[PDB]
């Protein structure tokens, strides 16, 4: 059937994203847990568990974190789509701007020995900071000597979902469904887009409001847990979502239309944004444009695009400056 | 006090007992029981309009004996005239035991039927009708069936083709029924009910405007047919002449208990149905002033 | 916990409503049904469908029909819901006016009986036409004086499923879950909102046919199916699930978002046109507006409404002859 | 990429089945509507729905019952399921005499021009007389020869889902899936099962009445009915669930075990029986003994064999009279 | 409606479970939370999900242990389940005794403080010592004064879905959705009923290795992790399915049967052990019999209720403590 | 009463209205050496007497929370010696003894607190009550052993030790030991609760109940029989005897109760 990779669980962001996994996927898929650390005790207690018809397959690594682990080499046979969350704060108290080169380093050499073998699989990255790894994972495919565009999906339904709660909450006894968002995945970068649903809509000052909060949650989500750590819950019921109906739509039962940040192919200038899309058998099918845009909210676009161009442009900096 | 106590205690006693025999709800106000002896009230009135109090002598006549055929027919007759046939029934249905004679029973019996809904017992009724006639004695299928069977026996017969008519009402065929009344009233070009049950036909029809042509010199025929008027307040209504209406509503409602019926007041008979003519009326013209608010 | 009854069943579109009905009622509820004959018919036969949690009960009447029924008047008590949903074949002649002034007399006494023991029960109308059968409903509800505008629901929805299901054969790829559609149900009396749904949109010309389309579909059955029948299994789906939509709300489950036939409370004229609505646990709690429209909508509006204008008069009129 | 085809939806058994059968075939699939009188109507009547996936099509048939006509052929093409479902239209017939043969020649034909085109097929018999057509489908298929005991299948739920409904009435809530009924599909033979019932069971005394009503329960449907039709849904719907059993076990997504009545090769001496069997993704993988039982089955099952091996060698005698 | 209240939402089992139950909670929850230290974090996490409907509410007392915090006795109106999920999961090398001497203490406080402001409220038990701490929580409620015998559940259901799962795996092909389970939960309190399920059972000798692996399972999980915590997920997995079912039964739309640890009536001897019930409106209604048992299965249940009769023991029995 | 009204408002030390030794000008002298007899719950309501009329500690406040703390009602103790504690931060039996009684019923932190106040009053059995806050029992028994052979004097000193083997498992040592340590100064009802615990604990012993009663006759002798006056705050065994006979042997005396 399927393989859904898991790499990088037992950790953060995971366990509770392999845990919705196993009650989700359809019968007969396989999962498949990896981690330096606790992946073997993950394993056994993610095996007990009812809905026969799913198997549990893991693998552990070595301390010393050997680029090209022979392990994780074992644990990629088979596979079509692979979750890359490798997100450790180890330094919370010193809080110093390090954390994005040890990301970017550390998902370089994952991206690379999951991509030496099982080049014809789509990557669905979660590893903040999602604007700048995912040209480096494109980069790190393109020096491996097979690359596509079609799945480099990353993910962005975090900031649908904050959208559409808040937007259900003002008004009360309506509720919609899935609110656009167009942009990166980094505070100046996402602009909610409130004129491509249907119903009335309130006035300018709380649009305005909503808009800021909207624009503006990990500082205060991260105040509120005391400083100790960002939110892992709904990263990952978002992760899993958006794993779902990447495997819904491989295995040819639906055909959903998403918010993706995935290359532009030369329909807009800079080469990467979050657009719709439709996937499909074999990946993505059919890119559609942003549509229509009111002039008020149009400006923002503007100051977004052009921090992309910023936020890209030292992903391939820093990318060419190791290889 | 003893010299006319009886004549008050038994006349209570009686319309009591009548009361619980069968059916009639009788009108408690009669002022006419001392003198509706001379049961001939009904056949020096009636005759010019005024078809109002005649009913309640014909209901003072009858509530004495009840084995008298035209006490019980021209009650029935003269109720369905009214435009009120809801004790109708009963009253026919009590003269119906009087054995099958009277043929004028079972003949407004089936318009009595067909009146509301009764579609069931209105074939019933008109193949009673047909076989208590010795002259051509010899399920809406068979029953159609055997009025087809006769058709030119009896060519005039214009009981028998108004018979058919109202059969033909039933079945949801006015296009047809129209052209059977219209050349079965020039046969009797006296009696305006006739023209009354072709009018129907046609207001059924969806052609108002012909169908007042028919009611309306047939007026000057009689001028207390509460149906005919009836059916010029409703045309009015479907012209969407909605002033008209309602005036002509407002004098069906005046004439039709025009009598001693605010000092004379019985069970209502359901005389709400028609007074619901009126209501929704205004709804057309948003009369907020009086509405639905003066429904007592 | 809900009662709900059919009084259309057995005939063509009975049996298959209540099939339908009972595979997706929820746990602990009655379903009722009646006919003039039939009756112990499907009755008892939906008896060996399991289902446990369901109790089903029946009622008969006289063959030759009977206005105010004395047996009627029995199952009526305890009921929630109402589905008048009883109809006459369509002969090859069935010339205009003539079938309605059938279509008409029956549902008034389907009013009248259903209306002295229950004044709190949801209605809904599915009698083809339901243009002008829903003013006779109303008038014939407020000839005893219990009338509430909140709960005068009109099935029109056979159109919603139609629009969406064609609107997404074109555009394949992408496909939308709802389209709005305002106006009435009938003829040039049904105006499908095409721009307000998601999406990049064919041309114009395309977009003309569609709507057409449409407008004209019923007649398609009847046709196919040579001179006889209508549209019995569709006409009832569309049943089925706006009669749970109903139930839900009001137990407190959900608070959806419908497009019905409710009177207009002094929105745009045409007291009687069809415009999106939102249900709830006392069946219509907010009535949203049309929302903005381009050049080509207007132009069919602009003449839908006067048809309309004249349906709606010859509705509320309804007295035969008397006599 | 499953394709469902159902021959003879005409009567209150296709109509019906087909609806249910659409609306919730997994998506992707096909269905494709086959009938003598009625095709092309049936299918523009369900050409109507929001059911995206699926493109249902037709190809009716000529009215002289011609063998082996080319409408069909073009049909059968390509098709995975087959589900037969015509036969006597409503059973006017006066005995056994003619309702064994009259359904025996439509069962040749839709047998025979089926199997012509798809070997690969595992025929569905849903046909009046399972106990004496399933024997002849078997003949049917060996004539030309590509029977397999693990491809017929025959519907037997209507006993099991009958007798489920009766027990869950007498016993408040105490819930039971399923009951394991054994025999064929006529009078005396059925017998239902109790030993195999978590909970307590009655007593012996009242539990006869209860076993009594199983094999009488077709009697009362007619009787209720005044004899027009009889089980008209309830065949429909378990036909449905059964079939709809069947192409998920061809799916891959679950292997469940049922009761259909199977070509029992080896234990019980009857070739063509009614013992439990699981579904894999070939046909019937492996089959399963009845179990133990208590003194009161012994005489039924002993009564049962011997109306099994009469009603069969009835089959048998009738078979290649005509071939 | 309802109100689920979750006691110790921060920490490992709580969360997750927390966040499993957020997801398919019926419309119109009012989920509530609780812990020390933590909890704010949480509910600030647990906001930004989409799927409105539901309200989140959190609270959270001072960092030092104080007995009847006012926070308990401010979120504890309205309630109509509390989930109890409390006690140091972190078991060191010290042995069970000083397990219990810290569990029954805090478990004292939690439900002497709970049961004060919402008596008619159902208890979901989940710390480890169960079978110990059933009898302690039973004194605290009769000591208060208010008490039912029905409404006093405990988590027993990890056991049964160890044992299906480790069945469903030998026999292939054919699967189960249940599997019996008697007695308690601690060492050797547990006996599985293999008799009891359909299908041919494996050998005898087998069933011994399986019986023995179902009985010992968190010592394994603790070796596969060298004792650096517990199963933190499987017992965050099950108590929501259990917290499903009693919610679903509390509100009518079900009457399932559920193997919980309960308080015998009569029957047997031992006043607790884990026999099947069944729920309702109000609680536990009809207790059943446990039913026929071999000879192997009455020896070790003989041993068992031996066991359980020393471990109430312990429990009931156990009083307070002072210097 | 009227002083007594005030002293209760600005105090938050219960007062029974109750009084029936009142006036007593000095009462120390009777107070302290009545309790070297027995049945210190008399000397309890002297030293309230003295108390409502003398807000000043003069070891009147001390002693009192001290013989309440000795009287198994260990909640009253906690506010009677807060106020002596903000009155007079010099004294360190004040501070010592509130450690106990914090930590008996849950109060982990309080104690802490009041340790440090107890060893900051000091230029120059607290080890086994900073164990008796976490689960270290077995290890925990040394120092009160060690304590035990220093002042063997003071049955206090050791009745503390004999809970240390009642609340950890292993019902002994105190079972045998140190059970007649009421031949000093008759009134430790803790005494007699750890050994219904113990015994209970050990076996079934009907004569528990009896043990228990004899207790909770003694603790209600003479004086406490008074009206409500407050005195709620005794509950405890009330509730621990519905316990035993509802489950032991009887179950017929849950009546007897109210």
């Amino acid at each position: 059937m399927v393989n859904v990779a898991v790499i990088g669980a037992a950790g953060g962001i995971g366990q509770s994203l392999s845990l919705l996994l196993l009650r989700e996927l359809p019968f007969g898929s396989t999962l498949s847990l990896y981690d330096v650390v606790g992946a073997p005790g993950v394993a056994a207690d993610l095996s007990h568990i009812d809905r026969a018809g799913i198997t549990v397959k893991h693998a552990a690594g070595k301390l010393p974190p050997v680029p090209r682990d022979p392990a994780l080499t074992e644990l990629a046979e088979g596979v079509d789509v692979f979750v890359i969350v490798a997100g450790v704060p180890r330094k919370p108290g010193m809080t110093r701007d390090d954390l994005f080169n040890v990301n970017a380093g550390i998902v370089m050499d994952l991206v690379l020995t999951c991509a030496s073998v099982s080049p014809n699989a789509c990557f669905c990255i979660v590893t903040n900071p999602v604007n700048s790894t995912t040209p480096i994972a494109a980069q790190t495919l393109r020096k491996i000597g097979v690359y596509n565009k079609n799945k480099l999906l990353g993910v962005s339904l975090l900031d649908g979902l904050r959208a559409t709660r808040f937007i259900n909450n003002a008004r009360h006894p309506l509720v919609v469904p899935y609110v656009p968002v167009v942009g990166g995945h980094s505070d100046v970068t996402i602009v909610p887009l409130y004129s491509q649903i249907p119903g009335p809509l309130p006035d300018e000052s709380t649009l305005k409001e909503i808009r800021k909060r909207v624009q503006v949650a990990g500082t205060e989500v991260v105040k509120a847990k005391a400083g100790r750590g960002s939110a892992t819950l709904s990263m990952a019921e978002a992760g899993a979502r958006f794993t779902m109906h990447v495997v819904k739509a491989l295995m040819g039962l639906d055909t959903p239309m998403v918010y993706a940040y995935v290359d532009t192919d030369g329909e807009h200038e800079c080469p990467f944004l979050a657009m719709p899309v439709v996937l499909g058998k074999n990946g993505i099918e059919r890119r559609l444009p942003i549509g229509p845009i009111t002039t008020v909210e149009k400006e923002m676009l503007e100051e977004a695009v052009g921090v992309v161009k910023k936020n890209i442009a030292k992903g391939e900096t820093f990318a060419r400056s190791k290889l | 006090v003893e010299e006319w106590v009886r004549e008050y205690a038994e006349a209570q006693e009686q319309l009591q007992r009548v009361q619980n025999e069968t059916n009639y709800p009788f009108e408690p106000n009669n002022p006419y029981m001392y003198h509706d002896k001379p049961m001939e009230e009904g056949i020096a009135m009636l005759q010019l309009a005024n078809m109002a109090e005649a009913a309640l002598a014909f209901e003072a006549v009858c509530q004495k004996e009840p084995e008298n055929v035209e006490a019980w027919r021209r009650l029935g007759t003269t109720q369905a005239e009214n435009e009120k046939d809801c004790l109708a029934i009963i009253a026919l249905n009590h003269a119906r035991m009087l054995d099958p004679k009277d043929i004028a029973v079972h003949a407004a019996l089936a318009v009595s039927h067909t009146n509301e809904h009764n579609v069931g017992a209105a074939l019933q009724s008109l193949r009673s009708w047909l076989l208590s006639q010795p002259q051509y004695e010899h399920e809406y299928r068979d029953c159609c069936t055997l009025l087809y069977a006769a058709v030119e026996m009896n060519p005039n017969d214009p009981q028998l083709h108004a018979s058919l008519g109202v059969l033909h009402n039933l079945s949801h065929r006015f296009d047809e029924a129209a052209k059977n009344f219209r050349r079965a009233v020039e046969l009797r070009p006296d009696d305006a009910h006739m023209w009354n049950k072709l009018g129907a036909t046609l207001a059924n029809g969806n052609r108002p405007q012909e169908a007042l042509e028919a009611y309306n010199r047939a007026l000057d025929i009689n001028p207390g047919y509460v149906r005919v008027m009836y059916n010029m307040a409703v045309s009015y209504s479907n012209m969407a002449q909605y002033p008209l209406a309602a005036k002509h509503i407002t004098r069906a409602i005046a004439l039709q208990a025009g009598g001693t019926n605010p000092q004379g007041e019985g069970s209502r008979i359901a005389t709400r149905g028609l007074w619901d003519l009126l209501r929704m009326t205004l709804n057309l013209m948003d009369r907020s002033d009086l509405v639905e608010a003066s429904w007592q």
